[PDB]
C-alpha cells in the first residue's frame, strides 16, 4: 500500500529507472530527459533486439508482475550513454553474477587447505577480481550520494568492507592488527543466494533477530538478579578445601602463631587424593563434603575449580556461571560443585534458575522463532499460489502376472525383507563357525529371491512399464548391486560394494504404512530442509575459518599451560578440527571449549561462543524445530432383590461422598511419606521397622474394604474396564500375595511393596489446573509410539553401519593404573600380553548391535559422546593398539548421526506435544474445534466484557496528618523515586567482589544505613494513607518485611543468634523486591505483551512441575530399593548416591535433564569385581545390574526429558501466539485493565454510571487501540450508547460500543458483523 | 618344558592366528605363560565378511 505507494511516483516524479531486467531483458532506459524507447505498456517488440525481447520482459510481467525486475538507478550524472553504458551492460548479465559467485566458492577451496607459497599468490588474484566489481558497480551507479546507488543495499555494504580490509592487511596498511584478516570469510555469506527457495529462511532469520529484541533486554535483566543472587550467597565457598592440622611436633615450631597460616598456605597440606587433577571440595553443612580424620574445611586457599573460571566471587565471573546454567551445559559440574561444599538444601537455587532461565525464557525464544518461520511460509504460500491459479510368449505373461499381480507375492518378498534385515542385524564381532555360515548362506538365498522376483517382474508387467514406477527403479539397483557383491566376491575393492547392502533395509518403506507416511513428509517438503541445512553448515563454516585464523597459533605457542602439556582432543589448530570445535558448540556444549580457548589466549573466547551458541543453537535449532512443524503437524428373587439392592445403595452413597474420597487420599498420601522413609539406616532403627510393619497391615485391609465398596459401587462391568481400576486391582493383588507368603514363612517382596505409589496418580488428577496437562499426556501416547518404531527403524540404519565400522576396534593395550600404553612400546596383542599388561575393552562400543544401540543413545542426547568419539578416531584395526587421532574422517559419521537422528528425531517429540496441547486447550475452555482462528479472536473479546467489573478507589482518610499521607503515597512522583532508590539499593550489591577490604566494605556498610531510614520512612508513609489496603498487594508484604528484618538487625545485639536473625535471609530481601520492575513497564510494549503471556501460564506451568516431582518421587522410592548397596563408580559416591530418600532427589533432579546419565549408568549396571549377596551372614552385596540399570535409565529420560520436560515448551508456545494474536487484531488482557484505570477517576466510588458530558472527556483519556481523539462528537454520535434515565450511563454500554469500534477500523471483510452477532448470543 | 611354542591334541593342527575350518584346530596351546584351551572363532574383518582363524577362549 504504501512501498508501491512510491513506485511509479518517485520513479515518475524523482528519478526514473536508466534500465530493467527480468528474464533476458537488457535495456537501457533513462529518466525521461534524453531516454531511448523504454516502453508505453503497448508490449511491442518491433524497433530493437532488447526491445524485442523487452516484450517476453512484459509478457513476463503478465503472470510473473513484480518478481524478478532489476531497479535501475537515478541518473544523477548526466551519463546520455558515454563508457557508463559499457558498466551498466556488463553489471546485469547473468553470467557476471556467475562469475563472481565462483571465485568466491573457489576462494573458499582455499581456506580449509594449509597455506603455502602459493597460497599468497592467489590473495592478490582474488582481490584484484573482487575489486574490478566495485569499480564496474559504481561506475554504472553511484557511491551513496543518491538513491538506489551502490551503498544503499545491504548486500553491498558486505562485498565493501570486506575488500576494504583485504586492502589493510594485503598492501602494508597500518602494519600491526591482523585479527581483521579473520573476517574475510564473510563474503561467503552471499553464497546463500544460490539454493532455490533462499530467501524464506533468510528473512525468517532476519525476522527473528529483530523480535528478539525486547527478550534479551529480559533476559539481561533475570540474569542480573540471578547473578547478584548468587554472589551474596556462593562468595568465596567454591574455594573451600580440606587442610590439614597443625600438628603438635614436626617440622613447622611448635609455637602457634601466624606459623599456622605458613602452614596452612603449602599446597602439601591441602587433601588432594591420588592421581586426581582438582581438589576436592567440601563444607561444614549437613549432607556436604565431609573432610577425611585429621582434617578441617577451610576457605581462602588456592583457587576455584576449572582454572579459576567457576566461581562466584566478582560479579563477572557470576554472571558467566548463572548464564551456564541458564544454556543447561555441564551444569551437574557447577550443580555438584555447589551442594558438596554448601549443603544439600542449595538446590532451591537450582530449582529456580533451571524453572525461570530454561524452562520459561529460552522457550519464549523458540516462540519467537517459530512465529517469524510461520509468518514468511505464509507469505510464500499465498504468493505462490496466486501464481498458481509370441504364441506362448503372450501364454506364460497371463501366468506369470496371475501370481505377481497378487497381494500374496507382495506378503512373501515382505517376509524375506523383514528376514533380511534380521540377518544384517545379527552379525558382530567373535561369531562362531556355524552360526557365520547360516549369516553367509542366508545372504546367497536372498540375493537369488531378489533376482528371481526382477526377472518375474518384467516379464509379467513390461520391459517399459517395469522403469515406471519409482519403487521398481529402486529394487533394480538392489539386484545390480547384489551382483556386484558376488563377480568381486573375492577379487579386489569389495569393501565399497558390500555397504550396498544396507539399502535393502529401506525397501521396508514401502510395505508398512506408518514409515510410508514418513517417507512422504520429507519427500514433499525436501528443499525447506535444504535451505536450513546448508544455511547450517554455512555458519558453521563461518565460525570456523574465524576461529582458526584468530585462536589458531595460541594452541601451539602457549601449548605448555595445558595440564600434560599436549594438545587437547578439540582444538583450533586446523580445518577439521576447527569445524568441530564450532559443531560441538551448535549442540549445545560450548563451555569446557571456552575454559582452554581462554586459558591459552586472552579475553576474545567469550564473545566467540556466546555468539556461535546464540545464533547457531537458540535460532538456527529452532528453526528446524518451526520446519518440522510446518510439515509434521497434520426364596422369590425380589424378596432377596430388595436386600442386595440397599446393600448397593448404603455402598453408592458412600462412594460419592467429599468425607469418604478426601479420607481415602489423605491415607494414601501419609502412607507414600512413610515409604520414602525406609533408606540405608532402617536397620538401627528399631521402633521405625515396627510401624513400617503395622502399616502394611492396615493397608492390606483397607486396600481390601476399599474395593469390597467399591465394587458396591460401581459393578463389575464398570470395575473390569476402567484404567483407573486395573490399577486399584493390582495393588490389591499384591497385597494380598504379600499377605499369603508372610504367614507362610516367605519374606515379603520388596518390589511388590512399593506399588501403591501408583495409586497416588489418581488424585493428583484432581488438582485444579491439571486436567489439560493429563490429557495431553494420554492423548499423545498413541503418537510418540509411533515416533519410536520409527526412530528404532532409522537408528537401526546406523546401529549396523557403526557396527560394520568398528566392532573389536576399541580394544587397547593398558597399564597397571589403567592408563593406556602408547604404539613404539606395544602395537599389538602380541606386545601387550607378553608383558602381562591387559587388554580390555571400552565400556561403550559397537560390538553388537544391542551395544549399538546404547552408545548411539549417548551421542544422540551429547552425553557420554566424547569418549565414543576419540575410540572411533582411534580405531585401526583389530588386533591393533589404536593410536590417537589417526582414523579422523570417522567425525562424518558421527555428524551425518546427529543431524538425521538428534536434530529431527528427538524433535518430533516436541512437535508431537505442541500439536496435542493447543486442541486440549481448547476443548478444556469449551471452545469448538471447528472455528478457524479468527471467530476465536472475537469470542475472546467479548467474553471479557461480560467479565469486567470497575474497581473501587481506595477511601481517602481524614484526619489530622493523614491526609498528606494519602496525597504522597498515591503520586507517580513518589512511587517512581522509590522505585529509582530500589534499583540503585542492588546495583550496588554487585560491587560486592571476594576479599575486598576492611574500608571498602565500611563504605557500602554506611550506604546500607541510608537506604533503611529511607525505606523506613517510605513504608510508615504508605502505612498511614493507606491503612489496611496496604497489606492488598503482594509486594508492599515484602517491602513490609524487610524492613521489619532490617532494623531488627541494626539493634538487638545481645540475642542468642545462632542463624537466627541470620544475614543471608536479609539479602535475599533486598533482591526479591527488585521485582516491582516488572509492573513498571507498560511503555515498552514487547515486553509487556511476553510477560502478560508468562502470567497466563503460571498455573499449569506450576502443574507440569507437579507433576514433574511425582514421577521423581516414584522413582526415588524405586531406585532406593534397587541401588542403594552398590560400590561407588563415575558419578555414585559419599555424597551423591541413592542411599537416603533427598539423596536420590539430588540425583533423579539433575538426571531430569540428562545431564551426567552416562557416569550413573557407569555405577548402576556395574556387575565386575563385585561382591555376591550373602543373606544369612547379613550382607547385602555392593553389585549393579546391567539389565535393570537399562530398564530404568532408558525409562527415566524418555518419560521425563523427551515427553514431559517438552511439555514446558508446548505450554510457552501455546500463550504466546494467544497474546500475540491479541496485540496485533484483537485485545489483549491489559487494554482491559487501563480502561477501568481511567474509569475509575471518572466515577472513584464505582458508582458503576458516569454523566454524560464526562464521557468526551472519557475517550481523551483513554491510549489506543481504544481512543477516539478530537472530535470525537460525532463518532459517539454513532456510536448511540443507550442512556439511562438520569443522564448517567451503564459502563458496559460505553464498553460494549468500544469494542465493536476497534473491530470495525481494523477490518473490513467479516469483523463488524461476526462481533455484533456474538455480542447478541451472549446477552 | 612349556616351550614357548606348543600344541596338545592330534598330530597336524591348526595353531593361533592361523584360519580354521570348523573343527582341525588344536586342544591346548602354550601361548603368553599358561595353557590355553584354543577354538575356531569367525572376527570381523570389513563390510560384512569375517576371516575364521583360531583363536583361544
Ligand atoms: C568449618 O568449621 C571449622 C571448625 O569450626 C572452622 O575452622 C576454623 O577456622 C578458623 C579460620 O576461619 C581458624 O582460625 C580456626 O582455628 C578453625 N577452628 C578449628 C576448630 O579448627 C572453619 O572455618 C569452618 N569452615 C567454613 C565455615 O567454611
Ligand atoms: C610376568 O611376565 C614375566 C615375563 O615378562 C613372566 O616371567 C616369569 O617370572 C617369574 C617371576 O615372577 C619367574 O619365576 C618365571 O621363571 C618367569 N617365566 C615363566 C615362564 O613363568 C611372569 O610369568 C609374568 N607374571 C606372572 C604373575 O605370571
Ligand atoms: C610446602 O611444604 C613443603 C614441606 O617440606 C615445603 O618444602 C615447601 O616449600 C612448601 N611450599 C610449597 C609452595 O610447596
Ligand atoms: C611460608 O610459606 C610460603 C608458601 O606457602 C613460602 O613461600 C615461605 O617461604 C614460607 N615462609 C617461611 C619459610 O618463612
Ligand atoms: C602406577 O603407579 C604410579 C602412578 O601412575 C606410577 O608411578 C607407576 O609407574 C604405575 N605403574 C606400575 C606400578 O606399573
Ligand atoms: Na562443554
Amino acid at each position: 500500500d504504501k512501498g508501491r505507494g512510491a513506485n511509479k511516483d518517485r520513479d515518475g516524479s524523482a528519478h526514473p529507472d536508466q534500465a530493467l531486467e527480468q528474464g533476458s531483458r537488457l535495456p537501457a532506459r533513462m529518466r525521461n530527459i534524453f531516454p531511448a524507447e523504454l516502453a508505453s505498456t503497448p508490449l511491442e517488440d518491433f524497433d530493437p533486439f532488447y526491445k524485442n525481447k523487452k516484450t517476453f520482459v512484459v509478457v513476463t510481467k503478465a503472470g510473473d508482475i513484480f518478481r524478478f525486475s532489476g531497479e535501475k538507478s537515478l541518473w544523477m550524472l548526466d551519463p546520455f550513454t558515454p563508457i557508463r553504458r559499457v558498466a551498466i551492460s556488463t553489471m546485469v548479465q547473468p553470467i557476471f553474477s556467475y562469475f563472481i559467485m565462483i571465485t568466491i566458492l573457489i576462494h573458499c577451496i582455499f581456506m580449509i587447505m594449509p597455506a603455502t607459497q602459493t597460497t599468497y599468490i592467489l590473495e592478490l588474484v582474488f582481490l584484484s577480481i573482487y575489486t574490478i566489481e566495485v569499480v564496474v558497480k559504481v561506475l554504472a551507479r553511484g557511491f551513496i550520494l543518491h538513491p538506489f546507488a551502490y551503498l544503499r543495499d545491504p548486500w553491498n555494504w558486505l562485498d565493501f568492507l570486506v575488500t576494504l580490509i583485504g586492502y589493510i592487511t594485503l598492501v602494508v596498511d597500518l602494519g600491526h592488527l591482523y585479527a581483521l584478516r579473520a573476517f574475510r570469510v564473510l563474503r561467503s555469506w552471499r553464497t546463500v543466494t544460490i539454493v532455490p527457495g533462499w530467501r524464506t529462511i533468510v528473512d525468517a532469520l532476519s525476522l527473528s533477530i529483530t523480535s528478539l529484541k525486547d527478550l534479551v533486554l529480559l533476559l539481561l535483566f533475570s540474569l542480573f538478579v540471578f547473578a547478584v543472587l548468587g554472589l551474596q550467597i556462593y562468595m568465596g565457598v567454591l574455594t573451600q578445601k580440606c587442610v590439614k592440622h597443625f600438628p603438635a611436633d614436626g617440622s613447622w615450631g611448635n609455637f602457634t602463631d601466624e606459623r599456622w597460616f605458613n602452614y596452612t598456605s603449602n599446597s602439601s597440606h591441602w587433601y588432594i587424593p591420588d592421581d586426581w587433577i582438582e581438589y576436592p571440595l567440601c563444607g561444614n553443612s549437613s549432607g556436604a563434603g565431609m573432610c577425611p580424620p585429621g582434617y578441617t574445611c577451610l576457605q581462602g586457599y588456592g583457587g576455584n575449580p576449572n582454572y579459576g573460571y567457576t566461581s562466584f566471587d566478582t560479579f563477572g565471573w557470576a554472571f558467566l556461571s548463572v548464564f551456564r546454567l541458564v544454556t543447561l551445559d555441564y551444569w551437574e559440574d557447577l550443580y555438584q560443585l555447589a551442594l558438596r561444599s554448601a549443603g544439600p538444601w542449595h538446590i532451591l537455587f537450582f530449582i529456580i534458575v533451571v524453572f525461570y532461565g530454561t524452562f520459561c525464557f529460552l522457550n519464549f525464544i523458540l516462540a519467537v522463532v517459530v512465529m517469524s518461520y510461520t509468518h514468511m511460509v505464509k507469505r510464500a504460500d499465498e504468493e505462490k499460489a496466486a501464481e498458481r491459479e509370441c504364441v506362448p510368449w503372450q501364454k506364460l505373461q497371463g501366468a506369470i502376472g496371475a501370481v505377481v499381480l497378487s497381494p500374496f507375492f507382495e506378503l512373501f518378498i515382505a517376509v524375506i525383507i523383514v528376514l533380511n534385515i534380521t540377518f544384517m542385524a545379527l552379525d558382530h564381532h567373535d561369531m562362531n563357525i556355524e552360526f557365520e555360515r547360516i549369516l553367509r548362506t542366508g545372504n546367497y538365498i536372498f540375493t537369488s529371491i531378489y533376482i528371481v522376483e526382477a526377472v518375474l517382474k518384467i516379464i509379467a508387467l513390461s520391459p517399459k512399464f517395469y522403469f515406471k514406477d519409482s519403487w521398481n527403479v529402486f529394487d533394480f539397483i538392489i539386484v545390480v548391486f547384489a551382483i556386484l557383491e558376488l563377480g568381486l566376491e573375492g577379487v579386489q575393492g569389495l569393501s565399497v560394494f558390500r555397504s550396498f547392502r544396507l539399502l535393502r533395509v529401506f525397501r521396508l518403506a514401502k510395505f508398512w504404512p506408518t514409515l510410508n507416511n514418513f517417507m512422504s513428509v520429507m519427500t514433499k517438503s525436501y528443499g525447506a530442509f535444504v535451505n536450513v541445512m546448508y544455511v547450517m553448515f554455512l555458519l558453521l563454516f563461518i565460525f570456523a575459518i574465524i576461529g582458526m585464523q584468530l585462536f589458531g597459533m595460541n594452541y601451539i605457542d602457549n601449548m605448555e599451560r595445558f595440564p600434560d602439556g599436549d594438545l587437547p582432543r578439540w582444538n583450533f589448530t586446523d580445518f577439521l578440527h576447527s569445524f568441530m570445535i564450532v559443531f560441538r558448540a551448535l549442540c549445545g556444549e560450548w563451555i569446557e571449549s571456552m575454559w582452554d580457548c581462554m586459558l591459552v589466549g586472552d579475553w576474545s573466547c567469550i564473545p566467540f561462543f556466546v555468539a556461535v551458541f546464540f545464533v547457531g543453537n537458540l535460532v538456527i535449532l529452532n528453526l528446524l524445530i518451526a520446519l518440522l512443524l510446518n510439515n509434521y503437524g497434520s426364596a422369590r428373587d425380589s424378596s432377596v432383590q430388595r436386600m442386595w439392592s440397599n446393600i448397593r445403595r448404603v455402598c453408592f452413597l458412600l462412594a460419592k461422598n467429599k468425607y469418604f474420597q478426601k479420607f481415602v487420599t489423605a491415607v494414601l498420601v501419609i502412607t507414600s511419606v512413610l515409604l520414602a522413609l525406609e533408606d540405608i539406616y532402617l536397620p538401627q532403627r528399631p521402633v521405625l521397622v515396627n510401624i513400617t510393619l503395622y502399616v502394611d497391615y492396615v493397608l492390606t485391609a483397607f486396600f481390601v474394604i476399599e474395593m469390597i465398596i467399591m465394587l458396591f459401587a460401581v459393578g463389575f462391568k464398570k470395575y473390569f474396564t476402567s484404567k483407573w481400576y486395573w490399577l486399584d486391582f493390582i495393588v490389591v493383588v499384591a497385597y494380598l500375595l504379600n499377605f499369603v507368603l508372610m504367614c507362610a514363612g516367605i519374606e515379603a517382596l520388596q518390589t511388590l511393596r512399593l506399588l501403591r505409589v501408583f495409586r497416588l496418580f489418581r488424585p493428583l488428577s484432581k488438582v485444579n489446573g491439571m486436567q489439560v496437562v493429563t490429557s495431553t499426556l494420554v492423548e499423545a501416547v498413541p503418537h510418540i509410539f509411533n515416533v519410536i518404531l520409527v526412530g528404532i527403524f532409522f537408528w537401526l540404519v546406523f546401529a549396523i553401519m557403526g557396527v560394520q565400522l568398528f566392532a573389536g576396534k576399541f580394544y587397547k593395550c593398558v597399564d597397571e593404573n589403567s592408563t593406556v600404553l602408547s604404539h613404539e612400546i606395544t602395537m599389538d596383542r602380541n606386545d601387550c600380553l607378553h608383558e602381562n599388561y591387559t587388554w580390555e575393552n571400552s565400556p561403550m562400543n559397537f560390538d553388537h548391535v544391542g551395544n549399538a544401540y546404547l552408545s548411539l543413545l549417548q551421542v544422540a542426547t551429547f552425553k557420554g559422546w566424547l569418549q565414543i568419539m576419540n575410540d572411533a578416531i582411534d580405531s585401526r584395526e583389530v588386533h591393533k593398539q589404536p593410536i590417537r587421532e589417526t582414523n579422523i574422517y570417522m567425525y562424518l559419521y558421527f555428524i551425518f548421526f546427529i543431524v538425521f537422528g538428534s536434530f529431527f528425531i528427538l524433535k518430533l517429540f516436541v512437535c508431537i506435544l505442541i500439536d496435542i496441547f493447543r486442541q486440549q486447550r481448547r476443548k478444556a475452555e469449551g471452545l469448538s474445534a471447528t472455528d478457524s482462528r479468527t471467530q476465536l479472536i472475537y469470542r475472546r473479546a467479548v467474553m471479557r466484557t461480560m467479565s469486567a467489573k470497575p474497581v473501587k478507589r481506595i477511601p481517602k482518610p481524614t484526619c489530622h496528618p493523614q491526609s498528606l499521607m494519602y496525597d504522597i503515597s498515591v503520586n507517580r512522583k513518589f512511587e517512581y523515586t522509590m522505585m529509582i532508590l530500589i534499583i540503585l539499593n542492588v546495583a550496588v550489591m554487585a560491587i560486592d567482589h571476594y576479599g575486598q577490604s576492611m574500608e571498602f566494605s565500611e563504605v557500602l556498610d554506611y550506604l546500607n544505613l541510608i537506604f533503611i531510614i529511607i525505606f523506613f520512612v517510605e513504608c510508615v508513609i504508605k502505612v498511614s494513607g493507606l491503612r489496611h489496603h496496604y497489606f492488598k498487594d503482594p509486594w508492599n508484604i515484602i517491602d513490609f518485611l524487610y524492613v521489619v528484618l532490617a532494623i531488627a538487625g541494626l539493634m538487638l545485639s545481645d540475642v542468642i543468634e545462632k542463624y537466627f536473625i541470620s544475614p543471608t535471609l536479609l539479602r535475599i530481601l533486598r533482591i526479591l523486591r527488585v521485582g516491582r520492575l516488572l509492573r513498571y513497564f507498560q511503555s515498552a510494549r514487547g515486553m509487556r505483551l511476553l510477560l502478560l503471556a508468562l502470567r497466563k501460564a503460571l498455573r499449569t506451568l506450576f502443574n507440569v512441575s507437579f507433576l514433574l516431582f511425582v514421577i521423581m518421587f516414584v522413582y526415588a522410592v524405586f531406585g532406593m530399593e534397587f541401588f542403594m548397596h552398590i560400590r561407588d563408580a563415575g558419578a555414585i559416591d559419599d555424597v551423591y548416591n541413592f542411599k537416603t530418600f533427598g539423596q536420590s532427589i539430588i540425583l533423579l533432579f539433575q538426571l531430569a535433564t540428562s545431564a551426567g546419565w552416562d557416569g550413573v549408568y557407569f555405577a548402576i549396571a556395574n556387575e565386575e569385581d563385585c561382591r555376591a549377596p550373602d543373606h544369612e551372614l547379613g550382607y547385602p552385596g555392593n553389585c549393579g545390574s546391567r539389565a535393570l540399570g537399562i530398564a530404568y535409565l532408558v525409562s527415566y529420560l524418555i518419560i521425563t526429558c523427551l515427553v514431559v520436560i517438552n511439555m514446558y515448551a508446548a505450554v510457552i508456545l501455546d500463550y504466546v501466539l494467544e497474546v500475540y494474536e491479541d496485540s496485533k487484531e484483537g485485545l489483549t488482557d491489559d487494554d482491559y485493565d487501563m480502561f477501568f484505570e481511567v474509569w475509575q477517576q471518572f466515577d472513584p466510588e464505582a458508582t458503576q454510571y458516569i454523566r454524560y458530558d464526562q464521557l468526551s472527556e472519557l475517550l481523551e483519556a483513554l491510549q489506543p487501540p481504544l481512543q477516539v481523539q478530537k472530535p470525537n462528537k460525532y463518532k459517539i454520535l454513532s456510536m448511540n450508547i443507550p442512556i439511562c434515565k438520569d443522564d448517567h450511563i451503564f459502563y458496559k454500554d460505553v464498553l460494549e460500543a468500544l469494542v465493536k469500534d476497534v473491530f470495525s477500523r481494523r477490518g473490513s471483510p467479516v469483523e463488524a458483523g461476526d462481533v455484533q452477532a456474538p455480542n447478541v448470543d451472549e446477552a | 618344558s612349556a616351550k614357548d611354542g606348543d600344541v596338545e591334541g592330534p598330530a597336524g593342527c591348526k595353531k593361533y592366528d592361523v584360519e580354521c575350518d570348523s573343527g582341525e584346530c588344536c586342544q591346548k596351546q602354550y601361548l603368553w605363560y599358561k595353557w590355553r584351551p584354543l577354538d575356531c572363532r569367525c572376527l570381523k574383518s570389513g563390510f560384512f565378511s569375517s576371516k575364521c582363524v583360531c583363536r583361544d577362549v
